[PDB]
RNA sequence: GACCCUGUUGAGCUUGACUCUAGUUUGACAUUGUGAAAAGACAUAGGAGGUGUAGAAUAGGUGGGAGCUUCGGCGCCAGUGAAAUACCACUACUCCUAUUGUUUUUUUACUUAUUCAAUUGAAGACAUUGUCAGGUGGGGAGUUCCUUUAGUCCCUCGAAAUUUGAGGCUAGAGGAGAAAAGUUACCACA
């Protein structure tokens, strides 16, 4: 029965009773079991090629010349390079120290290609804690425009400034601001980016505390904070521009309060937002209804990413357009 | 509201609607209340009880959660009374207690037993809108169940439409329109404003 | 020798005052129009939907209600579900269509604005301009409250199928001034 399944799953995987019940609900039973294998299982290691200093083939040749076993990953990315084995440590290679390549995950790739950053464009990132997304966006504008890096913690900022100035970005300013306050500071951007603080169920391999240390109270305040985070994104972008500018909503969680509910609240409160096809090559459509509540059918255009289908972390991507 | 309009529709209910439909169900009507611009997601949510001494529904599926000095009176009155061993059995199995919660339309609980109910089956039965009314120190089960029953719970939910079924065709017209008048007066008083706050009142039958 | 200290130099760490403002910057509103072509939004009037899971199932939702009943199909029930199907009663979103319109943009031109040569030609509705509402301000002019913690779970703004979060209020404890200062079981030198 279902109750025997919940008690057996919480015992053998060590989940909390609540979060196992929530994650069991959004999946068919055999699909849930295949998902519990993968999210606990460690994920493959992926490399983003700096387009500024090098490119895909000559970096690949260089790392094999240093003994690194690589493979171009997918037809999705012209920028991604999977690693399989490496005699030398990855951070030890002189290509890394110059900034020819940067350690990332797969889920850090796809919001950036969900965005379509162009040259001489003012852009943004409300949370750039590892700094991989910011360096990817600057790789697309070819060292032009301006990125406003933002992170509310000074400790993560030191790794940001270290990662940015190694990669040769020269166009980003980093501010230690709460991003709820950010449209009051400037506003008027083209392409804003948000990687909100989330529950972290999408990636348990990096953070195994979410197995138990995530309860009823945490599932109210945390999606509450994404809402004020997300309404600021529309209230900061431009309704019109010479090059049309779009919002991108990216969360590292598979939860349904964190994902597909916040975008319903945003598109209801602000009617000057539309959602169209998000440009990522694959994915799964969002659910139009989960627990008796209906979302607008624009969420069929949103893409959800899962550990069991793809060896990626759990992710949500959605892109917005501003009207007025 | 207009009392002449109330007489018009209860004459249109009985017996014009009885002649038009020839209802084969249990003959009862309901009142549906629609309101214009009261946001259910905001504050000042209302939940009150309407004391109706008419008992609009005679087929009222009643049971009690009784302690001592109630077994002999409930058995004489045809009321199912369960002792402390039975609630322990009804706490061991949760599927059976939910099924009879659908079967029995009201629960009456004593003072000491409602203190013993929130152990583990309290919140389990609380997720149904099944609040049990507590008894008083008079301990007269006769005519207190009649006063406890027919107490309409005017509860606000997140949908902008609300319905209450009272009134049968076997009772006199003067008593039922007094029930309708008392219900809409308590509904208006429980609301944030007066009669402006309601938008439409439908006192049509079920069939 | 370790080890302690003094001075200089690096690595820091904590500061380096308040009010208007130069500068600089975001948003909004105007000169700044006239056509065409499109596109979009809402204004009404029609048509049709809907498959997360499980449930036999393309379950909007909601009020009741247990055969309303043409066949006893559908019912009842049983499951299965957050929500259950019969029956009547209500009204939501989306996508189309229409005209029963208000519009807003983009593109294309023109100059009917605006800017230069000139002192009639070009650019051209772009800039540019000004006013409000902001951000910053190591600069210019004067001038000499916040931090840590708890409660009112009281008031305001948010969020949630009824409980939270952020501000307000209250109370236990702290306080010669951009030229430069205090500190380190730290570094190099003497």
């Amino acid at each position: 029965y279902t109750n025997q399944l919940l008690k057996d799953i919480c015992a053998y995987y060590g989940y909390n009773e609540y979060l196992a019940e929530k994650l069991l609900n959004l999946f068919p039973p055999r699909e849930a079991f295949a998902f519990f294998e993968a999210n606990e299982t460690p994920r493959p290691v992926v490399i983003r090629t700096n387009t500024l200093r090098t490119h895909r083939r000559d970096l690949a040749q260089a790392l094999i010349n240093r003994g690194v076993t690589l493979e171009p990953v997918g037809k999705w990315s012209k920028v991604g390079l999977q690693v399989f084995d490496s005699k030398v440590p990855l951070g030890a290679t002189p290509e890394y120290l110059a900034g020819h390549y940067i350690l990332q995950a797969a889920s850090s790739f796809l919001p950036v290609m969900a965005l379509c950053p162009q040259e001489n464009e003012r852009c943004l990132d409300m949370a750039a804690a590892p700094g991989g997304k910011t360096t990817h966006m600057a790789a697309l504008m070819k060292n032009t425009g301006v990125i406003f890096a933002n992170d509310p913690s000074k400790s993560r900022a030191k790794g940001l400034i270290g990662n940015i100035h190694r990669l040769g970005v020269r166009n980003t300013i980093v501010c230690n601001y709460d991003a709820r306050e950010f449209p009051r500071v400037i506003g008027g951007f083209d392409r804003v980016l948000l990687d909100a603080p989330c529950s972290g169920t999408g990636v348990i391999c990096k953070d195994p505390s979410v197995k138990t240390n995530r309860d009823a109270k945490d599932f109210m305040q945390l999606p509450h904070t994404q809402k004020q985070l997300l309404l600021a994104a529309i209230d900061s972008c431009n309704h019109a521009s010479k090059t049309g500018g779009y919002i991108v909503y990216s969360t590292c969680s598979v939860c349904v309060e964190e994902n597909e509910e916040v975008v319903n609240y945003a598109l209801s409160r602000r009617p000057n937002v539309k959602l169209v096809e998000t440009g990522l090559p694959f994915g799964k459509e969002g659910f139009t209804s989960y627990m008796g509540k209906t979302f607008h059918p624009s969420l069929k255009l949103t893409r959800r990413f899962y550990p069991h289908l793809y060896n990626v972390d759990g992710f949500f991507v959605a892109k917005f357009k501003k009207i007025g | 509201i207009t009392v002449a309009g109330v007489r018009q529709n209860v004459a249109e209910l009985l017996d014009y609607s009885n002649n038009v439909k020839k209802r084969n169900f249990l003959e009862t009507v309901e009142l549906q209340i629609g309101l214009k611009n009261y946001d259910p997601q905001r504050d000042k949510r209302f939940s009150g009880t309407v004391k109706l001494p008419t008992v609009p529904r005679p087929n009222m599926s009643i049971c009690i959660l009784g302690d001592q000095h109630d077994i002999d009176r409930a058995k004489h009155g045809g009321i199912d009374a369960m002792s402390a061993d039975d609630l322990k059995k009804l706490n061991k199995n949760k599927k059976l207690i939910k099924k009879l919660a659908r079967k029995y339309d009201a629960f009456i609980a004593s003072e000491s037993l409602i203190k013993q109910i929130p152990r583990l089956l309290g919140p389990g039965l609380s997720k149904a809108g099944k609040f049990p009314t507590p008894v008083s120190h008079s301990d007269d089960l006769s005519a207190k169940v009649n006063e406890v029953k027919s107490t309409v719970k005017f509860q606000l939910k997140k949908v902008l439409c609300m319905g209450v079924a009272v009134g049968n065709v076997g009772m006199t017209q003067e008593q039922l329109v007094a029930n309708i008048m008392l219900a809409i007066n308590y509904l208006v008083s429980l609301l944030k404003k007066g009669w402006q706050n309601v938008g439409s009142l439908t006192i049509k039958a079920t069939m």
